[PDB]
This record gives structure tokens, C-alpha cells and sequence, in this order.
């Protein structure tokens, strides 16, 4: 059995502008077995209104999702991905950095 | 330029939980058009990208037929690999597989693949040749012989020289707009102290399309991969792609250094330094 | 388009 810890990524579609709409993705690649958690948190409580892309694979046969809400930034607010994988002895939260 | 379309099929066992989660989806380049999904509403072969949505009923029809075998064919061989390496019934497994095309600029063919993964790693494949197969293990050997019997390879050739290619060029006419264009990367260069002695550089490439780019750094004219960190190339949700790279150095020495950017869209390769 | 394939492993 192959098992690959994920990748994860969080950062907006748009550079971000406070007060101005955008997206706030969370992408999570490099990954098996398929089974995944993915939440994105705004100040540290999950947001119910998160999309995510159809399960595909790379090459090397491991699998990639994004996971994606419309948001508004502020200066004040913090945001975050949530992810569980049978790889992670406990869940791993990856913040927002604006330049990442 | 050249250009492909493959299709991707993921079949994921679930002991004491009833049916297989399946999930296919069908691509041309780096564009999703196509998906099937056995926890969606529709139970039906769906659109994914707009300019396929005007392919008429006979369309779906047939390909709802089609991933819907491919769902019942992964099924059984879920429970063939479970029988084949003597596991219980107790884990969950995954088979996968990739089929499709690519075709060169002139949109003749070029190359075609068919091939397989369990639980991570390659099972079978065709060969480049479309005659033969590589067969992983004394298992995948089974399924090898099995195949050139019933002469899978001779079907497969037909269809990845023929089919496959005579859709992708259709496809290409139909989403031109889309599956046609270039978008070069917009670039730039950002800048942190990390203390008195060190900074870090990062060269980055923003809405870009297709998703294949290189960035690489240079010191004094030599590629420099010590200290650098090059993420992977993500989607910004719009149908372009984003990347970075950064590299740490010493403070006061960052005219040294130069990011190269490589892009289809791109008619020369770009040069980035960074200046306080 | 999808091939029309039934061979199983």
C-alpha cells in the first residue's frame, strides 16, 4: 500500500485588496489514499459555503482537490485550511500568509 | 503547440459500507470538460467546461452509458486484486487508471497511454509501442496474458489512433476560445528581512495558461537550486495557474541574483532582479 | 470521447 502525505496550499485567487471580494482557495496535492478532510476556518470556525473540484490524479498516480469560497478580506480577520489524512497523526491547520 | 486528452477513473473499495465511490473526469490540455460522480444527483455523464454543454442528448447518452460500464469494470476488479494478493476483506482499496492521447501541432498523433495503479503504484501499462504491456508483478502477469488473449492492446491502438484523436482535434474547434489560447504570466518579485544576515527572494508567476512554466534562479549566471523552495503549480480557481519560487541569501549580496521565467506565452524568457 | 471498453483485470 502507498500511502503520500499531503501538499497544502492556502492562498487567493486575486492579490488580495482589503474590502474587495476574491476567493480564498485551499489546495491540497501530492496525497493517497483518496480519502481527505478539508475545511477552511475564518477566525478558527469552519465557513459551510466551500466548493471543491472533482478528485483527479498526477502522474505519479497521486491525487489533487481544490477546495474554494468567495470571500472579502480584512485587515482584521484570520483564515485558515483545515486538513485530515490518514497520514497525520493529528489534523493539520495551515494559515492564510498574504505572500504565500 | 501540442496538445492531449486523457481521461482519469478512480474506484475506492468500502468494507461493510456497500458500493465503490467512483469518480472519472475527462480533460483536454490542462481544461476539465467532463465528469461522472457516483455520489452526484444525476448518476449521469456531466459537463464541465462550457463549450462541450452544446454536444446534443446522443451525446450524453452514450457517454453515461460508457462511464457507467467503466464503473461496473473497476468494481469487479477491485474484488479480482483483493483475490489476486490474498487481502481480507476488511481495507480499503483504490484502483485507478489514465487512457487518452496526445497529438503534436500539426494535431496528428504523437502518443497514447493505458495504464493502471493499485493502491498507489503501477499495476499494468501499454507500452509507447501500443502493442505490449509492462506488467508490474507475478500478479499484473495474470492479468497480462489475459489481455493478450482477448487482444486489448489491438483494440486499444484503434482507438487511441483513431477516436481519440479525431475528438480531441473536434474539441479543439469547438472550444477554441478556451482550449487555444496563451495567457503569459504576469510577473513579480517580492522581498522579506529574515534577520541582519539573510533575506528571502520570491519570483512569482500569476494567470498563466497552459500550466507548464519553469522558474529557476541564478547566482552570478549559475543555476542555484541550494536554498531555493519551488512550490507546486496551483490553480487560482479562474482556469489559470500561479507558481513561486524563493530563494534565501545573504544580506546586501541580492544583485547576484536573477529569476528566469519560461512560458508558452512568453515570446523570450524573462529576467527579474530584485532592488531595495 | 470515452473508448468503448469492457476488459477487466
Amino acid at each position: 500500500m502507498i500511502q503520500r502525505t499531503p501538499k497544502i496550499q492556502v492562498y487567493s485567487r486575486h492579490p488580495a485588496e482589503n474590502g474587495k471580494s476574491n476567493f480564498l482557495n485551499c489546495y491540497v496535492s501530492g496525497f493517497h489514499p483518496s480519502d481527505i478532510e478539508v475545511d477552511l476556518l475564518k477566525n478558527g470556525e469552519r465557513i459551510e459555503k466551500v466548493e471543491h473540484s472533482d478528485l483527479s490524479f498526477s502522474k505519479d498516480w497521486s491525487f489533487y482537490l481544490l477546495y474554494y469560497t468567495e470571500f472579502t478580506p480584512t485587515e482584521k480577520d484570520e483564515y485558515a485550511c483545515r486538513v485530515n489524512h490518514v497520514t497525520l497523526s493529528q489534523p493539520k491547520i495551515v494559515k492564510w500568509d498574504r505572500d504565500m | 503547440g501540442s496538445h492531449s486528452m486523457r481521461y482519469f477513473f478512480t474506484s475506492v473499495s468500502r468494507p461493510g459500507r456497500g458500493e465503490p465511490r467512483f469518480i472519472a473526469v475527462g480533460y483536454v490540455d490542462d481544461t476539465q470538460f467532463v465528469r461522472f460522480d457516483s455520489d452526484a444527483a444525476s448518476q449521469r455523464m456531466e459537463p464541465r467546461a462550457p463549450w462541450i454543454e452544446q454536444e446534443g442528448p446522443e451525446y450524453w447518452d452514450g457517454e453515461t452509458r460508457k462511464v457507467k460500464a467503466h464503473s461496473q469494470t473497476h468494481r469487479v476488479d477491485l474484488g479480482t486484486l483483493r483475490g489476486y494478493y490474498n487481502q481480507s476483506e476488511a481495507g480499503s482499496h483504490t484502483v485507478q487508471r489514465m487512457y487518452g492521447c496526445d497529438v503534436g501541432s500539426d494535431w496528428r498523433f504523437l502518443r497514447g497511454y493505458h495504464q493502471y495503479a493499485y493502491d498507489g503504484k503501477d499495476y499494468i501499462a501499454l507500452k509507447e509501442d501500443l502493442r505490449s504491456w509492462t506488467a508490474a508483478d507475478m500478479a499484473a502477469q495474470t492479468t497480462k496474458h489475459k489481455w493478450e488473449a482477448a487482444h486489448v492492446a489491438e483494440q486499444l491502438r484503434a482507438y487511441l489512433e483513431g477516436t481519440c484523436v479525431e475528438w480531441l482535434r473536434r474539441y479543439l474547434e469547438n472550444g477554441k476560445e478556451t482550449l487555444q489560447r496563451t495567457d503569459a504570466p504576469k510577473t513579480h518579485m517580492t522581498h522579506h528581512a529574515v534577520s541582519d544576515h539573510e533575506a528571502t527572494l520570491r519570483c512569482w508567476a500569476l494567470s498563466f495558461y497552459p500550466a507548464e512554466i519553469t522558474l529557476t534562479w541564478q547566482r552570478d549566471g549559475e543555476d542555484q537550486t541550494q536554498d531555493t523552495e519551488l512550490v507546486e503549480t496551483r490553480p487560482a480557481g479562474d482556469g489559470t495557474f500561479q507558481k513561486w519560487a524563493a530563494v534565501v541569501v545573504p544580506s546586501g549580496q541580492e544583485q547576484r541574483y536573477t529569476c528566469h521565467v519560461q512560458h508558452e506565452g512568453l515570446p523570450k524568457p524573462l529576467t527579474l532582479r530584485w532592488e531595495p | 470521447i470515452l473508448g468503448k471498453f469492457l476488459h477487466r483485470l
